[PDB]
RNA sequence: AAUUUUUAAGGUAUGUAUUUUUUUU
RNA sequence: ACGAAUCUCUUUGCCUUUUGGCUUAGAUCAAGUGUAGUAUCUGUUCUUUUCAGUGUAACAACUGAA
C-alpha cells in the first residue's frame, strides 16, 4: 500500500507530463514502471503540478481557514477550492 | 453521459453562486424535529468502535464476503480487480492489522 | 456473424512480445526524457555542439565526466553530479588553469 | 500574429477560478451552530 | 488537411464520353417526364404546516431531457 | 515603429540598388536602340555584352551574401539559447519563436 | 379465423523479380 | 571634415511542419519473489593549539590533561 514515489519517479513524471500532456495518463505510466495511471494522475494533481501552492501561511489565511472550516464543516475539497490550495495541506 | 455531467457541473456552480436553498429558518425547525423525536424515543447515540469490540471480526467477515461476491463470477480480470482481490485476501490473512487500518482511517482521513 | 463483437486482428505475426523486450524499450525512453533528447557521444568517436560538453560514454556503456573522472550509472545520477559541488570546483580549477595560460 | 496550437490531448510526432462564497453559507451554519448549542444545553 | 479538394473540370475534361462510359444507373431512368407550369387537531400538529434562452444545453427543454432519461 | 508594408520596402530596396549601381559607375570612371522587323512586329534592342555579365554577377553575388548572412543567423541562433529542455533542433527553434511572441 | 424456408461481402494480405539468343565502333 | 565603395559586428525587421483530419479521450490492456555480496553519484562533518599511550608500511585514526 506504499506506492511511494522516489525522486526519480517524480522527475520522470514532470518530463512525461511535459511530453504527453495531462489527459494522456495511460501513456505516462508506460514510461514509469511500478505505477499505474490512477497513481500517476493522482500525484500530478496532489503534488507535482507547479501551479500548486506549497508555501507558508499568512495571518489572513489562518483567519480565512478557521472561518471556512467553521462555516463549512468537514468539506475539505470545497474549502481548498476556496483557498486555492491542495486539500491535504489545507 | 457527457451531457449529464455537464448539467451536474452547471447545477453545482449555480449552487455556489446563489447559495443553499434551505434558509436558516427551515434548517432550525428540522433540527428541532429530530432532537425532539430522539428524546421521545430515548435513543442512545452509536459509539465509535472500541479497540476490543466483540463483533469486529464478524462485521469484517460480512463486509469482505460482500466484496468478494463480486469477483466470484468474473472471468478475465482487469488490474484494479486484481488489486482489490489482493486487498481482500490480505484482509483475511491479517484481520487484526486491517481492523487497525480501518479504525485509523475512521479517525484521521478527511481527504 | 461474429462481426457483431467489434474486436479483430491484423494478419501478421505473433503479437505481444516478451516482457524483457518491454524493459529495453522503457529504459531507453526514460533515458531519452531525462536526457532531454541529447546525444551523448562515445569516448572513442573523434568529435553538433554538446549541451554541456564534458559528459560521454566509455567503451563500455557507462557515462563518465571527463573533468572529474567520475563514473555514472544513469542520467539521473549525472544531473546530480552536474549539480554537485565537486563538478563545480573542477570547472573553477580548469578556469584558473586556463586563465594562467593561452 | 497567431499563437501556436498546443493540445493537452495530443502531442504527435515532434514539437514538445476566482469568486468567494455567499452569505447563504455563512448564515445557515450559524443557525445550525446556535440551535445545536441551545439544544445541547 | 483536405486543403484543395478536387476540381470538376479535370473530371469534366476526361475522354470517357459526354455521358459517362455508358453505364445506365437506376436513378437516371426516365421519371416525372412532364413539367408543370404555373398559371382539526391533525392539521395543526406538523412543524412546517401552512422566456426563451438561446442555447441547447441551458434551455428548458434540455433539463427535462436529462431529468428523465438519466433517471 | 515598426513593420513596413511591401510597397515602401520595395522602394527602399530600389534606392539601395540605385546607390550601389552609381558606385560601380564612379569606380569604373576612376579606373579609366530599337529595330522592328517589317515581316513580324518583333522588336530588337542592341545590347552591350558588358554590364550584362556585370548584372548577372551582381545578382549571384548578392544572393550569395544574403544566403550566407542568414546562414550565420542559423549558426548563432542554435548555439546561443541552451536554457529550457529540448528534444530536437526543431523544438528549440519553435521555442525561440515563442521568445519572439513575447 | 394459420407462419414460411436464401445467397454474396466485411479473414486469412499486398507488392517486386523471375521461361528471353549475344543490334554493327 | 566631407560625397563614397568593400569586409567584420550589434540591433530593428523577415522567419522556418508553428503537430495531417474525423468518432463513443475512437476502444482496450500493463510492476514476480528470497538468500548472500560488490560497484557507483549526491548531501553532511574535518586540513586547527602541545605532549603520553593504542594504532599504521609511514600516515591517518582513536585515547588523556594545559
Ligand atoms: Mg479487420
Ligand atoms: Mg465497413
Ligand atoms: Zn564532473
Amino acid at each position: 500500500k506504499g506506492g511511494v514515489w522516489t525522486n526519480v519517479e517524480d522527475q520522470i513524471l514532470k518530463a512525461a507530463v511535459q511530453k504527453y500532456g495531462t489527459h494522456q495518463w495511460s501513456k505516462v505510466a508506460s514510461l514509469l514502471q511500478k505505477k499505474t495511471a490512477r497513481q500517476s494522475e493522482l500525484r500530478w494533481n496532489e503534488y507535482l503540478n507547479p501551479k500548486l501552492n506549497f508555501t507558508e501561511f499568512s495571518k489572513e489565511e489562518d483567519a480565512q481557514l478557521l472561518d471556512l472550516a467553521r462555516e463549512l464543516p468537514n468539506q475539505w475539497r470545497t474549502i481548498a477550492d476556496m483557498m486555492a490550495r491542495p486539500a491535504q495541506v489545507c | 453521459t457527457r451531457l449529464w455531467i455537464k448539467n451536474e457541473q452547471e447545477r453545482q456552480r449555480q449552487i455556489q453562486k446563489n447559495g443553499p436553498e434551505i434558509t436558516p429558518e427551515e434548517a432550525t425547525t428540522i433540527f428541532s424535529v429530530m432532537v425532539e423525536w430522539l428524546e421521545s424515543r430515548s435513543f442512545s447515540p452509536i459509539p465509535f468502535p472500541p479497540l476490543t469490540y466483540k463483533n469486529d471480526t464478524k462485521i469484517l467477515v460480512l463486509a469482505l464476503e460482500d466484496l468478494k461476491d463480486v469477483y466470484a463470477s468474473k472471468v478475465r480480470l482487469n488490474a484494479s480487480e486484481r488489486e482489490e482481490l489482493a486487498l481482500i485476501e490480505e484482509a483475511y490473512d491479517n484481520p487484526h492489522d486491517t481492523l487497525n487500518r480501518i479504525k485509523k482511517y475512521l479517525l484521521t482521513q478527511r481527504v | 456473424m461474429n462481426y457483431l463483437e467489434g474486436v479483430g486482428s491484423k494478419k501478421g505475426g505473433g503479437g505481444i512480445a516478451s516482457e524483457s523486450q518491454f524493459n529495453l524499450q522503457r529504459r531507453k525512453e526514460v533515458e531519452s526524457l531525462l536526457s532531454k533528447g541529447e546525444n551523448v557521444p562515445y569516448t572513442f568517436q573523434d568529435e553538433q555542439v554538446r549541451s554541456n560538453p564534458y559528459i560521454y560514454k566509455n567503451h563500455s556503456g557507462k557515462l563518465v565526466c571527463k573533468l572529474c573522472n567520475t563514473m555514472h550509472m544513469s542520467w539521473s545520477s549525472v544531473e546530480r553530479h552536474l549539480g554537485g559541488k565537486k563538478h563545480g570546483l573542477n570547472v573553477l580549477r580548469r578556469g584558473i588553469s586556463i586563465e594562467k595560460s593561452s | 500574429k497567431i499563437p501556436a496550437a498546443v493540445s493537452n490531448w495530443k502531442n504527435p510526432n515532434g514539437y514538445t477560478e476566482n469568486n468567494t462564497i455567499n452569505d447563504g453559507f455563512m448564515k445557515l451554519s450559524e443557525a445550525l451552530e446556535n440551535a445545536d448549542k441551545k439544544a445541547r444545553q | 488537411t483536405s486543403h484543395r479538394p478536387q476540381l470538376e473540370a479535370r473530371s469534366g475534361a476526361k475522354a470517357a464520353a459526354y455521358t459517362p462510359t455508358g453505364i445506365e444507373h437506376a436513378r437516371l431512368l426516365p421519371g416525372h417526364t412532364t413539367l408543370k407550369y404555373r398559371k382539526r387537531s391533525w392539521r395543526k400538529g406538523t412543524a412546517f404546516g401552512r422566456g426563451y434562452i438561446n442555447d441547447m444545453t441551458k434551455s428548458e427543454y434540455h433539463q427535462e431531457f436529462l431529468h428523465k432519461h438519466v433517471r | 515603429r515598426g513593420g513596413i508594408s511591401y510597397d515602401q520596402l520595395a522602394k527602399l530596396s530600389y534606392e539601395k540598388t540605385l546607390r550601389n549601381l552609381a558606385t560601380q559607375t564612379q569606380n569604373s570612371s576612376k579606373q579609366d536602340k530599337v529595330q522592328k522587323d517589317t515581316k513580324t512586329g518583333k522588336i530588337t534592342i542592341a545590347d552591350d555584352d558588358k554590364l550584362v555579365n556585370k548584372l548577372a554577377v551582381s545578382l549571384q553575388s548578392e544572393s550569395k551574401k544574403r544566403y550566407e548572412a542568414r546562414k550565420r543567423q542559423m549558426q548563432n541562433a542554435k548555439t546561443l539559447y541552451g536554457v529550457e529542455s529540448f528534444i530536437n533542433d526543431k523544438n528549440k527553434q519553435f521555442n525561440e519563436k515563442l521568445s519572439r511572441e513575447s
